[PDB]
RNA sequence: UAAAUUAUGGUCAAUUGUUAGUAUUCAUAUUAAUUUUUUUAAAUGUUUUAUCAUUUUAUAAAGGUUUAUUUUUGAAAGAUUUUUUGUAUAAAAUUUUAGGAAUAGUUAAUAAUAAUUUAUAAUUUUGAUUAGAUUGUUUUGUUAAUGCUAUUAGAUGGGUGUGGAAAAAUAAAAAAAAUAAUUAAUAUAUAUCAAUAAUAAAUUAAAUUAAUCUAUUAGUCAGAAAUGGAUGCCAGCCGUUGCGGUAAUUUCUAUGCUUUUAAAUAU
């Protein structure tokens, strides 16, 4: 290719003909011409007539296509393993990709890549998205992830929508909570005495008998993993509650008294009269797990002796930040919950006067 | 089975082009970074203290080519086509060159003699 | 057809503009290096650039995925590209069309430089070539006296048989003497004569 | 049908690169050109086949 | 320049507009054998080495290239080539080792024609559903014990037979009436 | 290199180099002064990697997300295809 | 064909191509292409008793 | 083309050769005469060959190696290789 | 040795090399005679100028060629004297003759060596007359004087302080070049005023100047005092 | 028909219209200003940007100009003496003009962005111009000088002796005597300038 | 980390080192010679292909006449002519992204092209290196330093995000009234 | 089981031997090569450091391999502090020899087992293992063309096991932790396997900077071109039928004469 006496990749591009010294032509004050056609352009075979490469030899028709449109729909499997490899990179690829070097924009960057790459972009990765960039306080590009989730017609389950609602809330449009409730929540039930527990997961998970396998035509076999399949098993906790919730939050935040007075009814009421519902274990693709390891070797707090300098093993610093010392808002009982709401309802309230 | 070499010899005219030989506009570089030659220090005072203390490698042996050097300006009036001209060998006069254009940049000949 | 149709003739075009340079911090210190002896053409290459199939795409000002060129001046500001430079960066294109005037055409008797034409070196005058069939030539310069419709193309797509041909080969074998028909040439005499000449 | 369409080091009569992309992921060989082994003889087998032609999805 | 002819170069340097930079091989060289065995004594049992060998693999003529176009890539969506295979169980006497004889395709593009090969792969099977003469699907996994990167997916079709064969106490299948092939001749009579 | 001029104090051994890396301050001073200039330097050089990469980024934003665009619909389209040849079919 | 490919005849090289003709090659009905005759008759005088343990 | 008389050239164009004998030969009838036959020896992977060769050269002061070439055919049988100059 | 082999470069004013047995042979065939058609001396009718310019004394001796074997096209190389700058130079007649190859510093004579006349600057005389007495002398000082104060004419002054020869370019010399041509070092005035060896130290007095007032020195100053309506974009940043 | 897979749920994509989305806009990456002409960058720029950014063009197409009627107001009198050996020829300003229109009209080089400067830049003086080259070739028509190369028939043996820019002497071509005045030169010169 | 060191060719940092982008061509007679930007890792084998991670143009250092353009009477044009290509997507990547390093040449060339800067080692040896002390320097700052928020807002659209949301836009873009 | 048009569209496939009854890809042809000719290489001293030490500097020696060669980030890149993640060693296909037989620290299960664990084990005629030759799957030449015919080079076991990775014992032409240097591409006379030079091979002169070079062959029956003189089945010619028997247009020699002018000749 390059550094060589034969190298291809230097020619491989149009360039304008040299004459500088004498080439073997004296093309120094030599008119070419004629040796530029019989010589020094390229022939079919010696002694043909010169091959042109110009614009002119291709036909009119490559400038009359739209962009991407000689692209065609690929399926790409890969084996199970690979899945998890893959989807599990994304995601700690979303979360962080760089030191202090991440863009917030970075998040975006790396679900869109995931899209290009021919995967599909999980619940996992949505959230994990929306959380990162609500983070970092840049609310445009949360809902851009939304948007994005919408045109792959991924019907989001429960969890996403919790987070597309604090998106919603934070950044203060009631307008998009509206179309969001409108289009995915709105036959989310609660739980009563009759209704049971979390549901049980019911999904089959996709085999092919011999038949299928056999006679199908090649796309009708075709697993990528796909959301929708399991949205139904992702919701089978009911965290819907969580849901009304954040959608009083939003019809308060946008200035609305009478919706925000019918969810936040509605929440109160089944509060009080319906049995809490059980809650979800933590995700082991968001939070992890603690794997084992013994903290012996380690840098023994009194390390440096000009400081206290923390440490794996223990804190020896005390806590920068007060935190509040309540589990997870999920595992809370039914009437806690109504207190949380209301505490919650107040934090929103203070956010808005202070936008 | 070819004992009999080529059928015919390709060749082409030369026709000059009136194009080709039309005047080109021309610029020296001396104009756009005008040059110039540092004066001598009491470091270095002479052409031959200078290839003195620019002698470090046993390779590069500058301080026997003294006399190729009538003078100052001589050495940095002179490059490395027309310092082969004068019959220094090779990474010795690289080693000169490199030295006088390295005193041109504010850095004199200050290093440690490797030698031993 | 001038009157009928009167965007067969161009008159507009991308206007050469001058880019803004970048800032540089190094201040003077620098501000000597980007101006020097010669123009600096940089024209851009890359996957979605250089494709003689897309080219007009890729020159169109309104696209803005456009192929990008840049020139320092000897002085060292910078401006586009004019279109010639454009179209330096892309093979060379032949425009010849026949419908209407005779383009000029390559390897002819007028044409072709000695060497080619003849195997020997033939002087050039201005008059009387018996070798052309010509009696006197006058060389008004080209396409100055004529009309510019009248100026079509040049067509150079075919093999110059009298010059070089595919699948070279000997007419006769026997006797030795016939080579490939390219091959025509006039006896070299025994040791050569010079008479001197101002006569 | 000739010898200039013999000659596949023009980019013109070669299936291009980014194909090997398009098949398994993008930016994908950065990593197979700082591997231990490599093109003594072989590099990681880079795949360009025309997208019609393949046998996985077609 | 490859397209210049034999008396047209000038420089050998460069190319001066495009085209492809190319290196010319000496094709034609005589290149020839050497005889180092007399015809009566030559090293080797089964073949012998009269003249020079052609010496590609893919380059070797007349060429024999990989298809993938067979049976198995109709069927199958392949991450990775070789991924899947059917094939029918030949033998089990390993334990939890089906092994799996499978066909694939080659192409001479010479005679445009196709055939298909045969090769066998050990299969792992954790708890020996298996009997000889199953059809059965077949995929790469990990690496298990020296020779076994393939387990046994799905049994497309089992043997019905086989199996009643075997409740009953006999072998799967009768074993073949004779061994490989012999140059000698045995002589065993009653 | 670490350029080691001939006034860095000197080692006598004879076991190992002659001039040991140790500076008159005013060496070192000087080395402080010519660091800075350069730190000049590198400060717009590193600054113009960082343009460069959010530069980088943004258009993969937008053209990849075109891409998605054009694509999407292209795999729509053949998902609409499939399954009319099975109801065909 | 190059000369010096097997035999010091032509027909050598198209008599050693037809072992990689595609329509030729071995298989559960022609087999042993390259020796037939070393395995000739060779279990003429073997006697072997087919194997049936069912009745 | 006959490629098997070519066999002690071993893929070469010219050789080169030590002198040892020369003998007289008769060519196949209708032609007669004394034929010159030099017979000569070169080496090559430490083996010794005996090569013999149509001697058409011109002989000057004594003088050892030839410069072996090939082909074309004969009037004497079985002599395929010919002589260029001696050195 | 082996590099001998090597071609030169021939750049762009150059024509055709003669360099390969195949390129010196069908010119060694030509045989020239004076036969009084093709005396230059008849000529001066034309050519006077170029009779001129000839080296006399030179010519006889290095090349044992006559004055009056001189054609007007001949192809020998001879010596030469510039009568308008003074310089000696080789060239052969037949070049001077059929195009105009003059004394090599007299192609960048006017300014821009592209549009030749089409200065409208005024001649050194008027601009910077100060200059003409600091030219070397060779007699020609009347002629050197005519030229464009912005020619980029090559030619030699006597340095100020040590007093010997030096070449620099009359623009260099006065500062002034043609709109639309490339500016050139701002400060190439005070750097050729001098030796390109006697040049460094009077223009490293400011500096020290500059350090020694505030203690600190860079080269910003100058654009800074630059500094003690400019139209603007809309920008995308809001 | 409904065994193997559900349907996969793009598929809605292509019946509903709702879900074509392009979330960024076109040049939204930091390239809007791509076009010159277009009017968002007119609007972006303001109008005397404009002409800062253009004016390089400008004066391009005034120094082709300039440099023409240099040419023109030196040659215009096609025949007199105006250097060492070199004098005057029509030729000189004729094939300069040719390069000029070739920089407008020709297909290899396609300058066009020349003309759009021409409502301007143009001289009042040089509008005329093909009258200004009939004048000229009236004066082309004197005497004392050849027909064909415009050297004077006194102090000159050849066509294009000591001109620069001959096309009747070629480089291992012969010289050619001068031609004479009579009918076929003038209805030539007649010709030309028909 | 190799025993016996390979001479001649040391780097820093073992192999394959940094991602960096040189210029380099094949060694030939001057008239023809060319030069290729490539960007490629820190250790090179045998033939500089095994290592090459994006090829970024073709380099020609043959200051060349312009006859692709018509001849043109403005003086600047008819100066001589550099060419190069650049590929300035897989440089801004590489560069940007990935964190190239560079050898000089290769910066000179950037410089000319409004890519970089001119590098550190183009010296124009009229000019000395400045000098430098903290007091003044801190005079000139507190004389100019500007607001904080303006500067965190500069640092932002330089090195964060750039295209943002104007008001209109989000107007544009929220839901109307069957589902708002 | 009907024709089609809103008319040359989607960008060039094109084959050149003067033979000798007839059958059969086979002498003398062209293109490509070797014969063939010093215009692209190069010389030794790698380098810092805290001093007898410690940091930086990882694929050109040979052996002959055809079911064969495969891999990470812990190094550097690399951005702020400390913990921080998972992804890898595996496979699939393509594999030569005119006349062809068995191979073996050996398969699979167990398991951080077993120089004597358990078992009806593994490779082979769908061509194995030894042995011969041979550097494997974008590189050439010929050609109108399915073909035929090339493609270098580069990974050769372990034994205080360092190192992110063994690639670790001359043979660079990769700036190697302060801007050594870029007015640089020049390297003298060495080598290895490459790298095609008779570069207007003969009449008007080189918009130079004048530097390297003094440059020739064949045929002379058939088939462009012959006369003397010898020689006499001899000497010799020979791409080929064949020639040489005192008249050889086929040998040798002398002279002329013939050519379509990078040479004849051999492979
Ligand atoms: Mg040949
Ligand atoms: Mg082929
Ligand atoms: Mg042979
Ligand atoms: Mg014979
Ligand atoms: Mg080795
Ligand atoms: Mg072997
Ligand atoms: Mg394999
Ligand atoms: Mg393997
Ligand atoms: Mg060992
Ligand atoms: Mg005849
Ligand atoms: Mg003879
Ligand atoms: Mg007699
Ligand atoms: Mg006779
Ligand atoms: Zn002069
Ligand atoms: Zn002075
Ligand atoms: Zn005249």
């Amino acid at each position: 290719k390059v550094d060589s006496f034969h190298a291809n990749t230097q020619y491989q591009h149009a360039w304008p003909l040299l004459s500088h010294d004498d080439l073997g032509n004296s093309d120094q004050s030599n008119n070419t011409k004629n040796i530029m056609y019989s010589m020094y352009m390229p022939k079919r075979n010696k002694g043909t007539a010169p091959w042109f490469r110009g614009a002119d030899t291709y036909s009119v028709k490559y400038c009359e296509q739209g962009r991407y449109e000689y692209q065609r729909y690929l399926m790409i499997n890969r084996f199970p393993s690979e899945y998890k490899k893959h989807f599990l990179s994304f995601l700690s690829n979303i979360r962080m990709s760089s030191g202090s070097a991440t863009i917030p924009q970075e998040a975006l960057h790396w679900l869109l890549r995931m899209i290009v790459d021919n995967f599909n972009p999980q619940h996992v990765h949505y959230i994990a998205a929306m959380k990162t960039l609500q983070s970092a306080g840049e609310l445009d590009m949360a809902r851009d992830v939304w948007k994005i989730m919408e045109r792959q017609q991924t019907w989001p389950c429960t969890a996403t929508i919790c987070a597309y609602l604090d998106v919603c809330v934070e950044a203060g449009e009631k307008t998009w909570a509206m179309e969001a409730w409108n289009r995915y929540c709105t036959e989310l039930k609660f739980l009563e005495p009759g209704e049971v527990d979390p549901k049980p997961i019911s999904r089959v998970p996709f085999s092919l008998t011999r038949e299928e396998l056999l006679y199908l035509p090649k796309w009708k076999k075709h697993f990528d993993h796909d959301p929708n399949l399991d949205v139904m098993d992702l919701n089978r906790f009911n965290r819907t509650r969580e849901v009304y919730l954040r959608m009083a939050q939003v019809m308060l935040a946008g200035g609305e008294r009478n919706a925000f007075q019918h969810f936040f009814t509605k929440l109160e009421e089944a509060m009080l009269n319906k049995p809490t519902p059980v809650p979800e274990p933590p995700n082991p693709h968001l939070v992890r797990r603690p794997r084992w390891a013994p903290y012996e070797h380690c840098k023994s707090v009194h390390h440096s002796p000009w400081r206290l300098q923390n440490n794996g093993r223990a804190l020896a610093l005390g806590p920068p930040v007060t935190i509040e010392d309540e589990m997870q808002s999920r595992f809370f009982s039914n009437d806690q919950f109504l207190v949380h709401s209301v505490k919650e309802v107040l934090r929103i309230v203070l956010q808005e006067h202070k936008r | 089975d070819q004992t009999y070499g080529p059928h015919k010899s390709y060749k082409y005219t030369y026709m000059p082009d009136p194009r080709k030989l039309a005047p080109i506009e021309t610029t020296q570089r001396s104009e756009i970074v005008p040059q110039s030659i540092r004066p001598p220090t009491s470091y270095v005072p002479n052409h031959e203290t200078f290839l003195e203390r620019a002698d470090i490698h046993r390779l590069r042996p500058t301080s026997d080519f003294k006399a190729s050097f009538k003078d100052w300006n001589d050495l940095f009036t002179c490059d490395k086509r027309q310092l082969r001209v004068r019959g220094i060998p090779r990474m010795t006069r690289d080693a000169i060159r490199t030295a006088v254009q390295a005193f041109q940049n504010g850095n004199p000949p200050e290093r440690f003699d490797t030698k031993e | 057809y001038r009157r009928m149709f009167p965007e067969m003739i161009g008159r507009t075009g991308e206007p050469v503009q001058q880019y803004g340079q970048m800032p540089i911090w190094a201040g003077p210190h620098r501000q000597h290096a980007n101006k020097s002896e010669h123009n600096w053409m940089f024209a851009e290459i890359g996957v979605n650039v250089g494709h003689e199939a897309l080219k007009k795409l890729e020159l169109d000002p309104t696209n803005e995925k456009r192929r990008r060129f840049v020139i320092r001046q000897p002085d060292g500001t910078l401006r586009s590209a004019k279109m010639s430079e454009m179209r330096a960066w892309y093979w060379k294109e032949e425009w010849a069309d026949f419908r209407f005037w005779a383009p000029q055409m390559e390897w002819g008797i007028e044409n072709t430089p000695s060497q080619e034409q003849y195997q020997e070196h033939v002087p050039d005058t201005t008059d009387a070539d018996f070798r052309k069939q010509r009696r006197i030539q006058s060389r008004p310069v080209k396409w100055f006296y004529e009309s510019h419709y009248t100026r079509t193309g040049s067509f150079a797509g075919f093999q110059p048989l009298r010059f070089m041909q595919r699948r070279t080969e000997r007419e006769v074998r026997w006797p030795d003497v016939i080579n490939a028909a390219v091959q025509i040439q006039k006896r070299k005499p025994a040791a050569y004569i010079f008479k001197a000449i101002p006569e | 049908s000739f010898k200039y369409a013999t000659k596949l080091q023009h980019d013109e009569m070669r299936q291009p690169y980014y194909i090997h992309e398009k098949r398994y992921g993008i930016f994908s060989n950065e990593r197979n050109i700082a591997k231990a082994r490599r093109g003594l003889p072989f590099i990681t087998p880079l795949y360009t086949k025309h997208m019609n032609l393949w046998d996985t999805d077609t | 320049p490859w397209w210049n002819f034999q008396t047209e170069h000038r420089q050998r340097c460069v190319l001066m507009y495009g085209g492809a930079r190319t290196k010319n091989t000496h094709n034609a060289n005589h290149r020839v054998f050497i005889k180092k065995y007399k015809r009566n004594a030559f090293p080797n049992r089964t073949r012998h080495h009269w003249a020079v060998s052609m010496t590609g693999v893919l380059s070797q003529r007349p060429r024999r290239m990989p298809w993938p176009y067979d049976l198995t890539s109709l069927i199958f969506n392949q991450p990775r080539q070789g991924s899947d295979k059917i094939g029918y169980v030949v033998g089990t006497s390993m334990l939890k080792t089906a092994v799996v004889a499978t066909n694939h395709m080659v192409y001479y593009p010479k005679f445009n024609q196709r055939v298909s090969r045969t090769k066998r792969f050990f299969a792992h099977d954790e708890d020996l559903a298996c009997v000889e003469g199953d059809l059965v699907h077949i995929k790469q996994c990990r690496k298990i014990s020296k020779y076994k990167h393939y387990y046994v997916f799905s049994i497309l079709e089992p043997n019905v037979e086989g199996r009643e064969r075997l409740k009953l106490g006999l072998k799967a299948v009768p074993p073949p009436l004779f061994g490989y092939p012999v140059s000698r001749r045995i002589v065993k009579l009653n | 290199r670490q350029i080691r001029p001939y006034y860095n104090l000197p080692s006598k051994s004879e076991h190992g180099r002659k001039m040991t890396g140790f500076l008159t301050p005013y060496r070192h001073w000087m080395w402080k002064q010519n660091e800075l200039w350069r730190n000049v330097h590198e400060a717009q050089f590193e600054h113009l990697r960082r343009v460069y990469k959010r530069q980088w980024l943004e258009s993969f934003r937008v053209n990849a997300d075109e891409y998605i665009y054009k694509y999407n619909i292209t795999k729509a389209a053949q998902l609409a295809q499939w399954e009319c040849e099975m109801k065909e079919q | 064909i190059a000369h010096w490919y097997c035999g010091h005849k032509f027909r050598h090289r198209f008599m050693r191509d037809k072992r990689f003709h595609p329509s030729l090659q071995a298989s559960h009905d022609a087999r042993n292409r390259f020796s037939k005759r070393r395995h000739f008759k060779t279990n003429r005088w073997n006697y072997q008793q087919a194997y049936r343990d069912m009745p | 083309l006959f490629f098997l008389r070519m066999w002690f050239l071993y893929g070469c164009c010219l050789r080169f050769v030590l002198f040892v004998l020369c003998y007289y030969m008769s060519p196949r009838l209708p032609s007669s005469g004394n034929r010159r036959v030099l017979y000569a020896v070169f080496y090559l992977y430490n083996f010794v060959w005996m090569l013999r060769c149509f001697f058409c050269c011109f002989i000057g002061l004594v003088m050892s190696l030839f410069i072996i070439e090939g082909g074309g055919f004969v009037d004497l049988p079985g002599v395929k290789y010919y002589t260029r100059i001696v050195s | 040795s082996r590099w001998s082999s090597v071609w030169p470069n021939m750049r762009y004013g150059s024509m055709f090399l003669s360099y390969s047995v195949g390129r010196k042979l069908p010119m060694k065939g030509v045989n020239w005679v004076t036969r009084d058609s093709n005396r230059l001396l008849n000529f001066s009718n034309r050519y006077s100028a170029v009779i001129s310019d000839i080296d006399v004394k030179r010519t006889e001796e290095e090349l044992n060629v006559a004055l009056s074997d001189i054609r007007w096209n001949d192809h020998r190389r001879i010596y030469w004297k510039c009568s308008f700058c003074g310089s000696s130079y080789r060239k052969n007649v037949s070049v001077r003759t059929k195009y105009h190859a003059g004394c090599n510093f007299c192609k960048k004579k006017y300014p821009s060596e592209v549009r030749g006349e089409q200065h409208g600057s005024p001649p050194v005389s008027q601009a910077a007359p100060e200059l003409t007495e600091q030219l070397v002398d060779n007699g020609k000082r009347d002629n050197l004087a005519t030229l464009a104060v912005t020619s980029k004419f090559y030619a030699e002054w006597t340095c100020r302080g040590c007093g010997g020869s030096y070449r620099s370019t009359i623009r260099s010399r006065t500062g002034q070049v043609e709109a639309g041509q490339c500016t050139l070092h701002p400060d190439i005035v005070a750097w050729s005023a001098y030796c390109p060896s006697c040049s460094w130290r009077p223009n490293m007095v400011p500096i020290a100047e500059e350090v020694s007032r505030s203690g600190q020195f860079l080269g910003l100053e100058r654009s800074m005092e630059e500094l003690g309506p400019i139209p603007r974009r809309k920008r995308l940043a809001c | 028909l409904y065994k193997g897979i559900p349907r996969p749920a793009i598929t809605n994509l292509h019946y509903e219209p709702a879900w074509r989305y392009t979330l960024y806009q076109a040049g939204a990456h930091g390239a809007q200003l791509s076009n010159p002409r277009s009017p968002f960058t007119a609007k972006v720029l303001g109008d005397e940007l404009m002409q800062v950014r253009d004016i390089k063009s400008v004066e391009h197409c005034k120094a082709w100009f300039d440099r023409l009627q240099y040419l023109i107001n030196l040659h215009y009198e096609a025949v007199g003496d105006i250097g060492e050996f070199k004098s005057r020829h029509t030729r000189h300003v004729h094939e300069f003009f040719v390069a000029f229109h070739d920089a407008l009209s020709s297909l290899d080089f396609r300058d066009t962005y020349l003309f759009d400067q021409f409502k301007a830049v143009r001289p009042p003086e040089l509008s005329d111009l093909f009258g200004i080259f009939l004048e000229m070739e009236a004066n082309y028509v004197h005497e004392d000088y050849c027909p064909r190369c415009s050297l004077p028939y006194s102090t000159t043996r050849y066509c294009g002796e000591g001109d620069v820019d001959t096309p009747f002497r070629k480089h291992r071509g012969r010289w050619a005597p001068h031609q004479k005045w009579g009918r076929e030169w003038y209805d030539v010169v007649a010709r030309r300038a028909e | 980390a190799r025993a016996v060191i390979k001479r001649r060719s040391p780097q820093l940092w073992g192999a394959p080192g940094a991602p960096i982008i040189r210029m380099r061509g094949h060694h030939v007679v001057w008239k023809f010679q060319s030069y290729d930007l490539v960007v490629e890792h820190t250790h090179k084998r045998r033939n500089s292909d095994i290592r090459l991670l994006h090829y970024l143009g073709k380099h020609c250092p043959h200051p060349q006449k312009s006859l692709w353009s018509p001849d043109t009477p403005v003086a600047q044009d008819r100066h001589l002519f550099m060419l190069t290509t650049v590929d300035i997507d897989a440089f801004k990547y590489w560069f940007g992204v990935k964190r190239c390093r560079l050898s000089m040449k290769p910066w000179a060339l950037l410089a000319k092209a409004g890519l970089l800067p001119p590098s550190l080692t183009q010296n124009s040896k009229i000019m000395p290196k400045p000098l430098f002390d903290k007091e003044s320097l801190m005079r000139y700052y507190l004389a100019n330093r500007k607001d904080e928020d303006v500067m965190a807002r500069e640092k932002y659209l330089n090195y964060e995000n750039s295209m943002v949301k104007t008001e209109e836009e989000r107007a544009a873009e929220r839901p109307v009234a069957p589902y708002l």
